[PDB]
């Protein structure tokens, strides 16, 4: 009734065959007693790195070990323990006089790739899914706390970005906004995972649009819209110039973190936001160097 | 365990000096679940006509070679029926079986690191000083089947250490031990399907960590050939053929 | 209202405090999570993956950076000559800085557990030889000769079909955990020293190279653990990132 | 009851969190299950081998 | 009193925070709710109602605004001539801006689901003809001819007693959701292109008009969904409203 | 002409696969849409001028003075609801004063 | 108990809200039931027809 | 929010007050406690020596 | 407004008011105003000894 | 690069001296008459 290669066919299997399983490991593995072993045929110490797998040799087979009941916790190395720590990811200036946002408002493009510490950590993984907690610390350039009322507004991509302090966009009929005084403790808020993808990508090896990819448009290489969450806008809630110069530091704490595919950790200094460019004339070694290989 | 045969489609690979097989992240390629999918149109699963071994260009290993790389969905977009489907369809999905082969003699020596780096984004030297925001050209980000040579292998041309590249599915070709590396990669992306033209899921890196060497008289031409086969290929969103 | 009394710590913003915060988007539902390969659950999973250890961290030249990834071995004079040496300290400036383990350590103040270093010989099939990799626990000064190095934990490696050998640096410490070792007072937490010696000699026939290289790969054992998060010693940035 | 909109919804891992709002992505990070899969990255070999054996037979 | 400790976020006024507030009128009871027809429970109910799609968004003249609501079709030369073209993108500047769906989209950052466009032929009873409406998924440039357009999703429409035909623009995306597509980088979320071609020709007898019009009505399917509220791109106000 | 939207489904127009759609429809409910505070009034109490210069003002309650909020509600003819009013006060420069 | 004076009193829809005052119109917006009636606006025809049928017979 | 009313003593820092304080290191686990001789439980143990 | 930061041994100690180390991507930090009640925090037993 | 698009086998020299290329029966007809130049080239098997 039906061709055999179609019946016995396996095209369509949606379940991923996994060769490994995640086991409970709340503490470091214990060490078991070991005695001398003088025999042929069994060679724990000999490996073959070509295979691409790490050595499975254990302490017990290399030396005579005692019994150690290891009760050291492995909890502080979970993804949440590692990433759930607020760090600086943005900094906005609202000076009185200058060429940088001198009209009492600013539009910060949401991108946590502007600061090395936070950036290097997250770039340890290729993909990451998480909720976050944003905290906004505001004050003057001297650290002085001033009696000023500010308005922070999240402008998702597509919404109208304010063009002035008195822009109509500040009506926030739908965008989420926060009104705080610099005298109040830093505003804090919870953000969900808002990407149209299943996770954010710190690395996107491709282009966002089709067509010819000429020199002028190489600016778009590695730009993934699934990571472009919109803009963060700030302003003096008023219609006149503020009496003080302001600064807003943005901190981010990740929660409910999932991460996939680890990568080599940043080796060279960061230069730009949208890419991994490095100074070709100042390529420094990963670490420290010495005089001779036979001397410390 | 040193010998092996890989048969898929109408192609068969043989080897008598292998070093087992690596299955990237401990997962075999599979088709897309009905709950992981979004595109509502029924996909095409050409099977045998696209899931077979394609042998791309050969490279010459010199005592001074730095290394090469190939972006993957890409290397095949202009070859066989796989390429045609990748051009006619908007969405593509698939795993790969990569087999890098390179043989010498019991008197030659050297070691190649063969690794798979997902989302392998290329960076530039930034004009040397690091003040110029330059970007890699299309010819370098998506080199095609001819692959591309690394200018600064130590940092993988992306500011990251090659010494840690082993956290990725890899294998070595140590001439005194084996003459090939086999790595099976599942479909990895944050989406169930994606464009085979605009996006390159991963990159294949073949880099000499221990320089090739031999005494004058032994054959000096030592090639490195790349053979690869798609697995569980699925395409959707049919239209006219698009090259890029 | 209900009688309350705010205590010290009121209004403070503790970077690591794990509390609740008002959600900005009511009834928002995230994009479903597809299945993605290579998911990580704990960083210790990465500390067990071997990465190249730069034992030959000597060349700093622009063109010679790729040679820090492997060190030479060759025909000698047969007097148990020294090949290479390096501290076993994971979170210390030196060879371990090139490894993933060394990098992840930088993010933790303390660690505990056995370490392992696998050496892969990349010479020719016709090349033979036996090496003696020794690990000298704390207090033991850099062994002056092989006869002194062999008094500590060691392994005699014989080159053959199995290209690699694994030196296990057993956890031999006085304290349950070790903080990162540095020069001076914190050298209290030193792990010891590793040194490769020629057990016999690198032998080869006519027609085969007189010099071959060894590649060292390092990682942690199953009993390895880390605690007390901190920032890495280095920040890869000089001026603002544009 | 409460909205199930946290980033870890439908994960093969258990969490103990605290919350005061209807949206669960506002909950604390909480404690989590300590499962690990080293082999996924350290031993992703097709045909597993013992430590007592000679890797290449 | 009871020991408390205020955290960051204290005193802030979050526009979207859903909390409790003191009632101004104690024991106040609202006017009973009579039964009123046409109650709405979810905005998606409106996204499924077809509204006129301004495919002919060309005339800007003061007197010619009513003609953007329909586009012409007439006797041709029989070479599969192109009739009309437009992007299928719902929340993008263009034809969809005249629809209720396009307007409601403006209030959400992302959407997902199949769309549908119904074309109603308003020619005379004696007029006949067959058209080919094609939908070209992403990547496919605007088809140069019918032979190229027919390679994508399409439907051959035959004029008859049933005046209309429905072109379903199936949800064919790489991502689960699409953010609004704009020129440049966000063109990543483009849906594709729609193009009407003459399958055969607009045929008519003597005495019947040589030109007739088609009215396109667009809406969403049952699997259409939107998420992440935001403000529409436009604010219908210039100065203060008096 | 009937006045009803097309009931044609994807399945009958093209060969479709099976997709288990678990995308929520919660964010498009009326409460999700309208339960977001927006500006509806603005009152000035200047020191010198012709607009409420005597230290008091009477604002006629009407949410129809601002376009954003107004356009949304005018999507429906009738609406029944409770509301939460928030009053943000400060000087014209945004300065917080002890008043 | 508590005053039943919210705008949604006597509605064929269930709500999960929080409150601290005696007047229920002070309660949070809460979560709600996700029922829908597309046909009310999209297919308000007297004599319903199938999609397989020719609308005008 | 929930109606509250702060009383006198608010914000004061009482040296001997035994309250709760935010932990600086989440999920941190201290070094196991080995057995050590001469453990003291109460100072009165010393007043008798 | 002040910033207190705990720098465990091995972490980079700030060399200036604008040091990059103040990013506290991993170190625990506390931001307080002198007008707020004294900052208070809990610390565990963090010695590698018992 | 063109030959590899058909049925093939990559042969690695080693202890096992030989390798077998199987020329699978891929025909339109159930049987093939002897192929000659000209019209009967209709029954050609292919090329190795
Ligand atoms: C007053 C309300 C303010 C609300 C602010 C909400 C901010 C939400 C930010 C989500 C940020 C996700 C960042 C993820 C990825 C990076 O953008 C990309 N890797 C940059 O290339
Ligand atoms: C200090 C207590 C202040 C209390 C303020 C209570 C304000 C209650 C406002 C109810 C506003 C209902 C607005 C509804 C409709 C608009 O007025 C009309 N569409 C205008 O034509
Ligand atoms: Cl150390
Ligand atoms: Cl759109
Ligand atoms: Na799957
Ligand atoms: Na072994
Ligand atoms: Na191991
Ligand atoms: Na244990
Ligand atoms: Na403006
Ligand atoms: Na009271
Ligand atoms: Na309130
Ligand atoms: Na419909
Ligand atoms: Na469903
Ligand atoms: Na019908
Ligand atoms: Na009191
Ligand atoms: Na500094």
């Amino acid at each position: 009734d039906r061709v055999a290669d179609v019946i016995e066919s396996s095209i369509g299997d949606s379940v991923s065959r996994a060769l490994t399983q995640a086991l409970p490991a709340p503490t470091g593995q214990n060490t078991q007693v070991s005695s001398h072993r003088l025999d042929t045929g069994e060679v724990p110490a000999l490996q073959a790195a070509e295979i691409g797998a790490s050595s499975n040799t254990s302490d017990e087979s290399m030396i005579e070990t005692r019994c150690v009941l290891n009760s050291h916790s492995t909890a502080e190395t979970t993804l949440d323990s590692f990433f759930s720590r607020a760090g600086l990811v943005g900094e906005i200036d609202l000076p009185l006089e200058g060429t940088t946002n001198p009209n009492g408002y600013a539009n910060w493009d949401i991108d946590i790739t502007g600061y090395a510490q936070m950036r290097r950590k997250v770039e340890l993984f290729t993909y990451m899914r998480f909720d976050a907690e944003f905290t906004f610390v505001a004050c003057t350039p001297t650290g002085q706390v001033v009696p000023q009322l500010l308005q922070y507004m999240f402008v998702p991509p597509g919404a109208p970005k304010p063009e002035s302090r008195e822009s109509l966009a500040w009506q926030t009929a739908t965008n989420p906004s926060v009104f705080v005084k610099l005298t109040d403790p830093p505003a804090q808020v919870s953000v969900p995972f808002m990407s149209p993808a299943s996770a954010y990508q710190w690395f996107y090896d491709g282009y966002p649009t089709f067509g010819e990819h000429k020199q002028e448009k190489d600016l778009e290489y590695g730009a993934c819209p699934n990571n472009m969450m919109g803009t963060f806008s700030v302003r003096n809630v008023g219609s006149s110039k503020s009496k003080y110069p302001l600064v807003v530091r943005i901190y981010m704490r990740m929660k409910h973190v999932r991460a996939w595919i680890p990568r080599p950790m940043r080796n060279q200094n960061y230069l730009f936001k949208a890419n991994p460019n490095y100074a070709g004339n100042s390529i420094k070694p990963t670490g420290t160097s010495r005089t001779a290989i036979t001397t410390l | 365990d040193r010998v092996a045969q890989l048969t898929i489609g109408n192609s068969t690979i043989t080897t008598q000096e292998a070093a087992n097989i690596i299955v990237g992240y401990g997962e075999w390629p599979s088709y897309c679940s009905d709950d992981d999918a979004t595109a509502v149109d029924k996909p095409t699963r050409p099977d045998v006509s696209v899931n077979r071994f394609y042998t791309l260009d050969t490279k010459l290993w010199e005592k001074s070679s730095k290394g090469w790389y190939w972006k993957f969905p890409d290397v095949l977009t202009e070859t066989g029926v796989f390429g045609q489907n990748a051009q006619f369809h908007y969405l593509y999905r698939s795993g790969f079986c990569i087999h890098v082969q390179c043989n010498a003699s019991k008197f030659h020596q050297g070691a190649l690191l063969v690794a798979i780096l997902p989302e392998y984004v290329i960076g530039t030297v930034a004009g040397g000083t690091g003040t110029e925001d330059s970007h890699p050209p299309y010819k370098q980000t998506q080199p095609g089947a001819d692959g591309f040579e690394l200018q600064h292998p130590y940092v993988l041309d992306a500011g990251i250490p090659i010494s840690q590249l082993t956290v990725c599915p890899h294998q070595w070709i140590n001439l005194r031990t084996n003459n090939c590396a086999t790595i099976i990669v599942p479909y990895m992306n944050t989406l169930p399907f994606d464009s085979a033209l605009n996006h390159c899921n991963f990159g294949l890196l073949v880099v000499p960590i221990s320089p090739l060497d031999f005494d004058q008289g032994a054959t000096p031409v030592i090639p490195i050939t790349i053979t690869l086969a798609p697995m569980c290929s699925e395409f959707a969103g049919l239209r006219q053929a698009v090259t890029q | 209202g209900f009688p309350t009394e705010p205590k010290p710590g009121t209004n403070q913003f503790l970077t690591t405090d794990d509390g609740v915060s008002a959600p900005i988007l009511p009834n928002f539902h995230p994009t479903p999570c597809i299945h993605i390969p290579g998911e990580v659950r704990n960083l210790l999973e990465l500390c067990q993956v071997e990465t190249i250890l730069e034992v030959n961290n000597v060349p700093t030249n622009a063109t010679s950076l790729m040679e820090r990834l492997r060190f030479p071995v060759s025909a000698q004079a047969g007097k148990g000559e020294l090949c290479a040496v390096f501290r076993a300290d994971p979170g210390r400036d030196g060879p371990w800085q090139s490894t993933m383990l060394g990098q992840l350590c930088g993010y933790y103040t303390q660690w505990s557990g056995s370490l392992e270093v696998t050496f892969m010989f990349t010479g020719s099939f016709m090349a033979t030889g036996k090496m003696l990799i020794a690990y000298t626990p704390p207090g033991g000064p850099l062994p002056k000769d092989r006869a002194t190095a062999m008094l500590g934990t060691h392994v005699i490696w014989d080159f053959g079909l199995q290209s690699s050998v694994t030196l296990v640096i057993p956890w031999i410490s006085n304290t349950h955990y070790r903080a990162h070792a540095r020069d001076g007072v914190f050298d209290y937490y030193t792990t010891g020293l590793v040194s490769i010696w020629y057990q016999t000699n690198y032998v080869v026939p006519i027609g085969a190279p007189n010099t071959a290289y060894i590649i060292a790969l390092a990682a942690a054992q199953k009993n390895f653990t880390m605690k007390l998060c901190k920032d890495t010693s280095h920040i890869l940035q000089t001026a603002s990132i544009q | 009851h409460e909205n199930s909109n946290s980033a870890t919804e439908g994960s093969t891992i258990n969490y103990t969190t605290i919350n005061y709002y209807k949206d669960s992505y506002a909950a604390t990070a909480g404690k989590q299950s300590l499962k690990q899969d080293p082999d996924k990255f350290a031993n992703p070999v097709k045909d597993i081998f013992t430590e007592m054996a000679a890797p290449l037979k």
